[PDB]
C-alpha cells in the first residue's frame, strides 16, 4: 500500500536532514525557529487525528484509503495531506533550482524524497536567503511527515 | 593557650563558615564567637566544645561590609581572649577539591589527571602522593588553561595513593582564600 | 522593585560588595493626623517616623517585616523580599541543577497533555514554590498546574543526597490537534524565606515523552536451543496503538531493536529485558522489565 | 521574507577582485551589532543606536568564497561574498579536424583558474561569408579547455584562410584574444 513509500519518504528525510546538519550547521541550524509554509489549507491538524479522541466537532478525495475504514474526516485528512504536500513539492523544485544555478556545491538536495513524494502524489489522487529557508522548511517537513506516517499508519493497519 | 589563628571565610555560595585552633587542655571548655559591625551590633554565635561554626546569608550577618570577628572560649569563672580580625566575608572564598570521580591515565613515566570543575578561574592546583610504605611527599602541579583541568605526577614501580586541592585565585596571582581541603585518595597500582 | 502581591514587595540588589544599594519608599495605607511608627522583626527598636519610610536596602538584614504602627496599635504589614543580581547574571541558589546542568526536568508517559515537572533543592526551610504559564501572546497554550508537593526520591549527585520536589501539571485545549507547534513555556518562582529567584523552561511534550515498561513479558521455549520473548503495550500509553506506535529493544544480559511483540533469539543463561521507547521521535526510554532465561 | 529581524548589504557587488577592502552594513527592522566570518564553513575571526544600524570594515579578505553574518544570539541575516580576479587572456589556440570530411574543434589555454564562474565563447569566422559562434561554462565542476565546433567543412576549398577567436567572459569583466588565421588544406588528419 502507501504505507510502505510512507516509511522510504521518512526514510529519506530523516537522511537528508542529518546530511544537512552538518552541511548547514552554521547558518540557522543549530535557535529551532519552528515555522511553517502554510496557516490557511493546514486542516491536517484538526482532521488527522483517530476516530476515538475526536470529542468535539470544532475540530482532491484520495483513492488510497481501504474500504474497511470509511469515515467523513478522514477524506478531508487526506485531502489536506495532498494539498500540503503540493505545497512542499512545489517549494522544493522551486529551492531546488534556484540551488543548483549558483557556484556552491555545499548542499545538495537527493532526489530520492522527490520522487517519493511523486509516488505519494500519484497513489493520493487518480543566495543565502534559500539555504536557511531549506532549514526551516526542513524543520517543518520533519513534524509534517511524522504526522503523515502516523494518520497513514492508523488508516491501513 | 587560649583560642588564637580565626578564620571566617565562605564555604559556597549561599553557605559561610568559620574556624580557630585552640590550644591547652579541653576539660570544660565552652566556644562562643563574637561579631560585631555597624549597623554597635555585636551578635554571638555558641556551639560548645565544638571549634566550628557554620552560618548562611539570612541569619542576620553583614557579609557584604566590613565585619569584626572574635571569640570567648569558657574555663569555669574566667574567659580567655583572642584576637580581632576585620575582614569581609563575600570576596574571601574557599573552594572546593576536584568533583566527584576523576579520570587518570598512565603512560611512559607519567600519570595525567583529569576532572571537571565548576570555576572558571585558574586554581593553582597543589598535590601530594605516598607509596604505602612510607610517609607523604608534596609538589605544585603546574598552570593551566581555563571547566577542566590536567595534572601530571611521575610513576612508581609500586602502587601509591595520591590526592590533590585547589584554591581561589585572583587575576593579579593574589591568593583569594584559603586551602581548600583535599579530596577523596587516588589509589594507582604500578 | 515590583510588587509581587499585595504588600509584597521585591528589589534587584546588585551582590557587589562596594556597589550601593536601592532606595524604598514605602507607606502605611491608612492617613492619620498622629505620626505613625515603623518596627522591623530583622531590627530592634522604632525605625521610621511619619507615613512614609524611605530605605536604603543593601543586603537580607534590610529586608523582611515591616509594620507601620500607630499608639497602640497596627495598622498594616508589608514583606520585603530581595533578588541577588552577580556580574549581570541573576543567582540560582535555592534550586540545584541535574546531571545535564538543567534545573527543571519534565516528563510525560504518554500524548494525553498531563506531565510531572520536577526540581532538586539545596536546603528545606521555608519553601513557596509557584509555577504558572508564562504567556507572551493571547494564543499560547495554557496550563492548569497544581500544588508543588515533597517526594521522597532523594537523588544521589557529587555522592550526596539532594531533595527532590515534583508537580504535577496538565494541558487544556479547546479540542485536541494532529501535532504541537507552540512550545510549553513555564515559569517557576522560587523563594527562600526572604530570597526570591525565578526560573524558566520550555519544550514540547513530544520530545519530554517517557513510556513504561512492557507489563506481562514472559517466555516460551522452542525447539534446538532458541527461544521466544513476548511482551505487551503498557496499559497507561495512549490509545489506539496503531496511530502512537513504539519500537521495543531487546538485551540479553549492545541490543537490537524490534517493531513486533515478539521476538525469537537464544539465550545465554541469564535475565533477557526489554524496553521501550517511541518510534518516530529520540525520545527518553522506558526503565527495563525482565523475564529469567 | 527569512531574514525577517533585518537586513545586510554589501558595496559595491558581491564580486570583488582580488586583495580588496569590503564594507558591510547590518540594518535592525524596528521592534548590539557585531559580524562573524566564515571560511570553508570554518568560524575564522570575531569582528540605542548603535543596536539599530551599523557598519563594518573588512580588509585583507580570505582568498575564495566566504561568509559575513550579522549577529545580535539569534541570527539577523548574512550574506556570501565570492572574491576572484578577471580572466587572463588565452595563449597558444591551435584547431585540429578529425575525419575525411568532419569538423574541427580548437584547444587552447585558459590561463590561471578564475575560481568563479566563467565563460567562453569560441567564433569561427571565414570568407565568403561563413560564421559560427558558441559557449563553453567553466567552473568547479565543468572546465573548459576543448570545444567543437560542429559544423561539417568541405574539401574543395584550398584558396582561403579562416580566423578563430575566443572570448573570456565573467563578472569581474571581459578578455580576448589574438584573431588566429589558419589555412584548410593541412587540418584534415
Ligand atoms: C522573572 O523574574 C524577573 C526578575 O529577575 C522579573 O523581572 C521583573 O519584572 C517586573 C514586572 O514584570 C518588572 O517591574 C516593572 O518594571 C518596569 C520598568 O522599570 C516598570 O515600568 C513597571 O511598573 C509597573 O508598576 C507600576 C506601579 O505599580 C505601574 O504603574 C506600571 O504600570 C507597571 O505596571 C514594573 O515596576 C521588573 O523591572 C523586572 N526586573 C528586571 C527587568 O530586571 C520577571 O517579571 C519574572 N517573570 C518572568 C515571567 O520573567
Ligand atoms: C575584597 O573586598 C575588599 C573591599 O574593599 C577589598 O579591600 C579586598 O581587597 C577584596 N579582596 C580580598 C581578598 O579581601
Ligand atoms: C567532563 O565533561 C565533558 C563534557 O564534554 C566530558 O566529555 C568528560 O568526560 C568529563 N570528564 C573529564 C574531562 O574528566
Ligand atoms: C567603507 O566606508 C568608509 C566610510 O563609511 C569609506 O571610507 C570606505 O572607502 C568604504 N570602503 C570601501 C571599500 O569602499
Ligand atoms: C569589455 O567591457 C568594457 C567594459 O565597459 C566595454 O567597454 C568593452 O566594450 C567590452 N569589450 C568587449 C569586446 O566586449
Amino acid at each position: 500500500r502507501c504505507l510502505s513509500q510512507s516509511r522510504n519518504l521518512l526514510k529519506t528525510t530523516d537522511d537528508m536532514v542529518k546530511t544537512a546538519r552538518e552541511k548547514l550547521k552554521h547558518y540557522s541550524c543549530t535557535d529551532i525557529d519552528h515555522e511553517d509554509i502554510t496557516r490557511d489549507q493546514t486542516s491536517t491538524l484538526k482532521t488527522c487525528l483517530p476516530l476515538e479522541l475526536h470529542k468535539n466537532e470544532s475540530c482532491t478525495r484520495g483513492s488510497c484509503l481501504p474500504p474497511q475504514k470509511t469515515s467523513l474526516m478522514m477524506t478531508l485528512c487526506l485531502g489536506s495531506i495532498y494539498e500540503d504536500l503540493k505545497m512542499y513539492q512545489t517549494e522544493f523544485q522551486a529551492i531546488n533550482a534556484a540551488l543548483q544555478n549558483h557556484n556552491h556545491q555545499q548542499i545538495i538536495l537527493d532526489k530520492g524524497m522527490l520522487v517519493a513524494i511523486d509516488e505519494l502524489m500519484q497513489s493520493l489522487n487518480h543566495p543565502y536567503r534559500v539555504k536557511m529557508k531549506l532549514c526551516i522548511l526542513l524543520h517543518a517537513f520533519s513534524t509534517r511527515v511524522v504526522t503523515i506516517n502516523r494518520v497513514m499508519g492508523y488508516l491501513s493497519s | 593557650l587560649g583560642p588564637r589563628n580565626l578564620s571566617c571565610y565562605r564555604v559556597s555560595k549561599t553557605d559561610y563558615e568559620c574556624s580557630w585552633q585552640y590550644d591547652g587542655p579541653e576539660d570544660n571548655v565552652s566556644h562562643v564567637l563574637w561579631c560585631c559591625f555597624v549597623p554597635e551590633r555585636c551578635r554571638y554565635f555558641s556551639s560548645g566544645p565544638d571549634r566550628t561554626v557554620q552560618f548562611w546569608e539570612q541569619d542576620g550577618i553583614p557579609v557584604l561590609s566590613k565585619v569584626n570577628f572574635w571569640v570567648e572560649s569558657r574555663l569555669g569563672n574566667r574567659t580567655m581572649k583572642s584576637q580581632k580580625i576585620s575582614q569581609y566575608l563575600y570576596n574571601w572564598t574557599k573552594t572546593t577539591p576536584p568533583l566527584g570521580h576523576i579520570k587518570v591515565s598512565q603512560s611512559h613515566r607519567q600519570l595525567r589527571m583529569d576532572w571537571n570543575v565548576s570555576e572558571e578561574a585558574g586554581a593553582e592546583v597543589q598535590f601530594r602522593r605516598r607509596m604505602p610504605t612510607t610517609n607523604w611527599t608534596l609538589g605544585d602541579c603546574g598552570p593551566q588553561v581555563n571547566m577542566s583541568e590536567s595534572c601530571l605526577c611521575p610513576s612508581e614501580n609500586m602502587a601509591q595513593e595520591i590526592q590533590i586541592r585547589r584554591r581561589r585565585r585572583l587575576s593579579s596571582g593574589a591568593p583569594g582564600g584559603p586551602w581548600s581541603d583535599w579530596s577523596m585518595p587516588v589509589c594507582v597500582p604500578p | 522593585m515590583w510588587e509581587l502581591e499585595k504588600d509584597v514587595y521585591v528589589v534587584e540588589v546588585d551582590w557587589t560588595p562596594d556597589a550601593p544599594g536601592e532606595t524604598v519608599n514605602l507607606t502605611c495605607d491608612t492617613p492619620e493626623e498622629d505620626d505613625i511608627t515603623w518596627t522591623s522583626d530583622q531590627r530592634h527598636g522604632v525605625i521610621g517616623s511619619g507615613k512614609t519610610l524611605t530605605i536604603t536596602v543593601k543586603e537580607f538584614l534590610d529586608a523582611g517585616q515591616y509594620t507601620c504602627h500607630k499608639g497602640g496599635e497596627t495598622l498594616s504589614h508589608s514583606h520585603l523580599l530581595l533578588h541577588k543580581k552577580e556580574n549581570g547574571i541573576w543567582s540560582t541558589e535555592i534550586l540545584k541543577n541535574f546531571k545535564n546542568k538543567t534545573f527543571l526536568k519534565c516528563e510525560a508517559p504518554n500524548y494525553s497533555g498531563r506531565f510531572t515537572c520536577s526540581w532538586l533543592v539545596q536546603r528545606n526551610m521555608d519553601l513557596k514554590f509557584n509555577i504558572k504559564s508564562s504567556s507572551s501572546s493571547p494564543d499560547s497554550r495554557a496550563v492548569t498546574c497544581g500544588m508543588a508537593s515533597l517526594s521522597a526520591e532523594k537523588v544521589t549527585l557529587d555522592q550526596r543526597d539532594y531533595e527532590k520536589y515534583s508537580v504535577s501539571c496538565q494541558e487544556d485545549v479547546t479540542c485536541p490537534t494532529a501535532e504541537e507547534t507552540l512550545p510549553i513555556e513555564l515559569a517557576l518562582e522560587a523563594r527562600q524565606q526572604n530570597k526570591y529567584e525565578n526560573y524558566s523552561t520550555s519544550f514540547f511534550i513530544r520530545d519530554i515523552i517517557k513510556p513504561d515498561p512492557p507489563k506481562n513479558l514472559q517466555m516460551k521455549p522452542l525447539k534446538n536451543s532458541q527461544v521466544e520473548v513476548s511482551w505487551e503495550y503498557p496499559d497507561s500509553w495512549s490509545t489506539p496503538h496503531s496511530y502512537f506506535s513504539l519500537k521495543f529493544f531487546v538485551r540479553i544480559q549492545g541490543a537490537f531493536l524490534v517493531e513486533k511483540t515478539s521476538t525469537e533469539v537464544q539465550c545465554k543463561g541469564g535475565n533477557v529485558c526489554v524496553q521501550a521507547q517511541d518510534r518516530y521521535y529520540n525520545s527518553s526510554c522506558s526503565k527495563w522489565a525482565c523475564v529469567p532465561c | 521574507d527569512v531574514c525577517k529581524l533585518g537586513t545586510v548589504t554589501v558595496q559595491p557587488a558581491p564580486v570583488i577582485p582580488l586583495g580588496s577592502a569590503a564594507n558591510i552594513s547590518c540594518s535592525l527592522n524596528p521592534k548590539e551589532l557585531i559580524l562573524l566570518k566564515f571560511v570553508n564553513d570554518v568560524l575564522v575571526e570575531n569582528l540605542d543606536h548603535t543596536g539599530h544600524s551599523s557598519t563594518f570594515q573588512v580588509t585583507n579578505l580570505s582568498l575564495g568564497m566566504t561568509l559575513f553574518v550579522c549577529k545580535l544570539p539569534v541570527p539577523v541575516c548574512g550574506v556570501e561574498i565570492s572574491v576572484g580576479v578577471a580572466p587572463e587572456p588565452p595563449q597558444n589556440i591551435s584547431c585540429v579536424q578529425e575525419g575525411e570530411n568532419g569538423t574541427v574543434a580548437c584547444s587552447w589555454n585558459s590561463g590561471k583558474v578564475t575560481y568563479l564562474k566563467t565563460n567562453y565563447t569560441l567564433q569561427l569566422s571565414g570568407p565568403n561569408n561563413l560564421t559560427c559562434q558558441k559557449q563553453c561554462f567553466s567552473d568547479n565542476r565543468q572546465n573548459c579547455n576543448r570545444l567543437d565546433l560542429g559544423i561539417n567543412l568541405s574539401p574543395d576549398l584550398a584558396e582561403s584562410r579562416f580566423i578563430v577567436r575566443v572570448t573570456a567572459i565573467n563578472d569581474l569583466g571581459n578578455s580576448s584574444s589574438l584573431p588566429h588565421t589558419f589555412t584548410f588544406l593541412d587540418i584534415v588528419i
